[PDB]
């Protein structure tokens, strides 16, 4: 029933920002697991997903940067970003794979020079 | 008002600017082929396979755990008998590779002793499924490839008819042959006799008997083939119901409960049955992919610009490859959490980690049965959920290529109704 990220903000170029999703029970238990964004003018892009026995794997857009990994004990995905850039510029969404069909409100990642 | 719509939801301006864009339409419709070859054209890879190949190895699996506990015995027309052993080769029977049925002047039936004809509806499923699964599965869009497989039984015992012309259609019980065919395809079945007296040489067993060889050629290894194969299976076991009673292995794992009837894991079986059912619906799709092709692009007629009111007759088409697609993700992911002890609760999961899960042979390759199967699945059961998980993992983005996809056909079908 329930997905609720967190974790999102306004950061500089070359930050770093770690979001974190709670999810129920019956969405992760057992489910691969994984992050989405969907940025201004496009559609939701998938970024990351880790299987239940933590093997990750990612989009090249984010790949060497990105670390996505998954509590089992606390049903908590955590998604560490670094090395931001202007175009990580998005809504960022976790869900299972394949997607339950109501998503999260998301947390609001802006990447972007003072 | 459009205006306030578009405010609230500016995901969807984004999809609307897309369904009147061709090259946008066309880069979605090439996104579908690809997917569609990942998820029909590939193994490793493809949700789809992992979740068939994982319904047809838990039914396998269920009869490696207890066929060697399961009483059968009886003459040719279910009838009891009086001294009848009627052995089947290459089964997973306690420590040996047959099963013997040898349960005399009890009636065959429920909560009884397996008759002698479902054995042999049930052993042969299970010979075709063993020897297509040492082959390897084929990826779901080969339809017409075929297995050849053989298998022996053997009859001794004053009375035993299980052998006989009736029984078989031979007319010689020494070196007698028949040949007869079945059902889209042609499968060719030849029988053979031979008699073994109790003094030849070679003959440890003190016994007189009647070995049958049956040979198949043809056998349809496509995934609907050898899902049918494995419902034969499964529901062979849950109609005739036999007893079974279990040698309890004084060490490690337990089994709940002991002696009983066979449907008595009701459970487990449901949750088999309805991983077929899924992955049978999950086949199924295929062809709606088939039919509704995306190789061809669309773009406007008459060099005009195009009208997404009514240049997009396609879009039905387009629609329902996607929808199909989804489903076909969504059934491998249903086959899969039907079985993952991961959801599972108390005795249907021991059931699973302790014994489906498990394979006792000294990996060995799929399909091989050896005198220590018994009691294990052996089938390979928790690769293969590992492997889906895998393959799910890396169709992150084809999924999303894929509802974006059925989003823009479906406001185009909106757009022309
Ligand atoms: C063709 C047909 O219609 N078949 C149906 C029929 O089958 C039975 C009949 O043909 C009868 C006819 O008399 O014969 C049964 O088979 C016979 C063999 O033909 C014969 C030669 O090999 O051997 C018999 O076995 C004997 C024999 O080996 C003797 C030695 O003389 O030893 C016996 O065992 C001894 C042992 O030697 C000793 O050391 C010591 O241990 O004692 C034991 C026993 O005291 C051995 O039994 C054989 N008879 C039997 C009962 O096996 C046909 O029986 C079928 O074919 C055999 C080979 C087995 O498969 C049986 O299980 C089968 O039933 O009648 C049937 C219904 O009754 C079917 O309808 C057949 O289709």
């Amino acid at each position: 029933v329930q997905l609720q990220e967190s974790g999102g903000g306004l950061v500089q170029p070359g930050g770093s920002l770690r979001l974190s999703c709670a999810a129920s029970g019956s969405i992760f238990s057992g489910n691969v697991m994984g992050w989405y964004r969907q940025a201004p003018g496009k559609l939701r892009e998938w970024v990351a997903a880790i299987t239940p026995q933590g093997v990750p794997n990612y989009a090249d857009s984010v790949k060497g940067r990105f670390t996505i990994s998954r509590d089992n004990a606390k049903n908590m995905l955590y998604l560490q970003m670094s090395s931001l850039k202007p175009e990580d510029t998005a809504l960022y969404y976790c869900n299972r794979l394949p997607n339950y069909r109501s998503w999260g409100q998301g947390t609001q990642v802006t990447v972007s020079s003072h | 008002n459009l205006s306030k719509l578009l405010t609230r939801y500016s995901t969807l301006n984004t999809l609307i600017k897309l369904s009147a864009d061709p090259s946008a339409i066309n880069a979605a419709r090439e996104n579908l082929g690809a997917s569609a070859k990942n998820l029909i054209g590939d193994t490793k890879n493809s949700p789809a396979y992992q979740a068939v190949l994982l319904a047809i190895n838990a039914a396998v699996g269920f009869w490696n755990v207890l066929g060697y506990a399961t009483q059968c015995g009886g003459n040719a027309n279910g009838q009891e008998s009086t001294s009848s052993t009627t052995i089947f080769n290459n089964e997973p029977g306690y420590r040996s590779t047959s099963i013997t049925c040898s349960l005399n002047r009890y009636k065959p039936g429920y909560y009884g002793p397996m008759s002698i004809e479902n054995f042999k509806k049930l052993n042969e499923a299970y010979q075709i499924l063993q020897t297509a699964l040492n082959k390897g599965l084929p990826a779901l869009k080969e339809n017409n490839g075929t297995v050849s497989v053989t298998y022996t039984y053997t009859c001794s015992g004053e009375g035993n008819d299980n052998c006989s012309k009736k029984a078989t259609g031979v007319s010689d019980q020494n070196g007698g042959t028949k040949t007869k065919t079945q059902t889209g395809k042609t499968v060719t079945t030849k029988i053979s006799s031979k008699v073994v007296d109790s003094q030849a040489k070679g003959n440890t067993t003190r016994v007189s008997y009647t070995e049958i060889t049956n040979k198949l050629d043809g056998v349809p290894d496509s995934a609907q083939a050898l899902l049918a194969q494995a419902s034969t299976l499964i529901n062979t076991i849950n109609t005739a119901c036999p007893y079974f009673s279990v040698t309890n292995k004084s060490g490690g794992p337990q089994m709940e409960p002991t002696r009983g009837k066979l449907c008595g894991f009701t459970e487990e079986i449901s949750a088999i049955q309805k991983m077929i059912t899924d992955a049978q619906e999950l086949v199924n799709q295929t062809s709606v992919i088939n039919e509704h092709e995306q190789s061809t692009p669309v773009g406007g007629n008459n060099g005009k610009p195009f009208n997404p009111f009514t240049d997009a007759s396609f879009a039905q088409g387009m629609l329902a490859n996607a929808s199909a697609q989804a489903k076909m993700l969504n059934l491998a992911h249903q086959v899969g959490q039907t079985i993952n002890p991961d959801n599972l609760t108390g005795t249907f999961k021991n059931f699973v980690t302790g014994f489906l899960a498990t394979c006792n042979n000294k990996g060995s390759p799929p399909g091989t049965v050896t005198t220590q199967t018994f009691a294990s699945g052996c089938a390979y059961v928790e690769q293969t959920i590992t492997n889906l998980n895998n393959s799910i993992a890396h169709f992150g983005t084809q999924e999303q290529q894929i509802q974006q996809a059925e989003n823009i056909a479906d406001t185009l079908v909106n757009f022309g109704s």
